[PDB]
């Protein structure tokens, strides 16, 4: 028998399940959602040096 | 290097920078709702302490430990 406490914290934490990834699309109207960042819009590639 | 004793460890955390004539080395250290945040920048040191022009420090390390810090020591060799 395994037994899964999952107690939970005021503490941040960062346990959590996979999260899937599909594939990336350009130059077309998406939605979509880049690590909690989330929008609708026309993805091209940049010119920009971060 | 010889250090002495601890126990119940919680977080680790090994190697994102790997390491961190002279170099200033600056660092901020802060804690804001659980996640400590480190900030650093090597300035190069041509003889003259604290070479002058602006110099920005990037994010190091966001550590999302929880931890209650309130003193902190300096740990020289």
């Amino acid at each position: 028998v395994v037994v899964l406490s999952f107690e939970l914290l005021h503490a941040p934490a960062t346990v959590c399940g996979p999260k899937k990834s599909t594939n990336l699309v350009k130059n077309k109207c998406v939605n979509f959602n880049f690590n909690g960042l989330t929008g609708t819009g026309v993805l091209t590639k940049s010119n920009k040096k971060f | 290097g010889v250090y002495s004793s601890a126990n119940n460890c919680t977080f680790e955390y090994v190697s994102q920078p790997f390491l961190m004539f002279k170099n200033l080395r600056e660092f901020v250290f802060k804690n804001i709702d659980g996640y400590f945040k480190i900030y650093s920048k090597h300035t190069p040191i041509i003889g003259r302490d604290f070479p002058q022009g602006f110099s920005a420090l990037e994010p190091l390390v966001d550590l999302p430990i929880g931890i209650n810090i309130t003193r902190f020591q300096t740990l020289l060799a």
